DNA sequence: CGACAATGTGTGATGTACGTAGAAT
DNA sequence: GATTCTACGTACATCACACATTGTC
């Protein structure tokens, strides 16, 4: 029911790349988990239209390609891919991009301390 | 740890797909980066409206207003569904 | 307005589900 | 080159609870 597919923890790693983000409700996990699983499945179905038109039964990388080429719902990942308010915030994701953190940062040290204090059973609280 | 786990990616990419199909690795490897750039693309979004709105917690509703934004519309209403929890 | 109250989320250690790395088909 | 299969070896999920967060007053 809830178990999910893919980790929301790996989720949270990818969000806290961003330095704007500070709290993330356990709400934004779950959601991105199956907005996620949709993207994949829109953008597995627009390559393999392509695939199938080249008769192949194999989904190769120019498939993905062709297929974020031709759809400007993805042109944040044209310079990703081997090839008006938007698209301006198109390019701000792509400065966002090379200012990415994935080291572990502490944003509130206090919740730190305490929990380097709080009693622990088997590691958990 | 820069991407999402590859082994969900390709499940779920073959979920998508005929059971005589195939996936080239290539194509895995794409799909997981394309995926975990699109988490990244929607949570700048979502981190530019609740700095506009004076808000420090990102929620479901700042996400889905995000995706809106960005164009994934058909993405949203089912999505609404999902939340109610 | 900016304070009240109530709702809610960051933070580490660890067992153990689960993804990963190779050969073989 | 791409799938199955088995056994490792990693990183996910889990916990309680003091105060940050929120929007309402």
């Amino acid at each position: 029911f809830k178990n999910h597919s893919l980790p929301l923890a790996r989720i949270k790693k990818i969000m806290k790349a961003d330095e704007d983000v500070r709290m993330i409700s356990a709400e934004a996990p779950v959601v991105f988990a199956r907005a996620c699983e949709m993207f994949i499945l829109e953008l597995t179905l627009r390559s393999w239209n392509h695939t199938e038109e080249n008769k192949r039964r194999t989904l190769q990388k120019n498939d993905i390609a062709a297929a974020v080429t031709r759809t400007d719902i993805f042109d944040f990942l044209v310079d990703i891919v081997p090839r008006m308010d938007r698209e301006a915030r198109v390019l701000r994701y792509r400065e966002k991009r090379k200012t990415r953190k994935f080291e572990k940062t502490i944003r509130y040290a206090s919740r730190k301390a305490y929990a380097e204090i709080r009693p622990r059973v088997n590691g958990r609280f | 740890d820069r991407f999402l786990p590859i082994a969900n990616v390709s499940r779920i990419m073959k979920k998508a797909l005929p059971a005589n199909a195939k996936i080239s690795k290539d194509a895995k490897e794409t799909m997981q980066e394309c995926v975990s750039e699109f988490i990244s693309f929607v949570t700048g979004e979502a981190s530019d409206k609740c700095q506009k709105e004076k808000r420090k917690t990102i929620n479901g509703d700042d996400l889905l207003w995000a995706m809106t934004t960005l164009g994934f519309e058909d993405y949203v209403e089912p999505l609404k569904v999902y939340l109610q929890r």
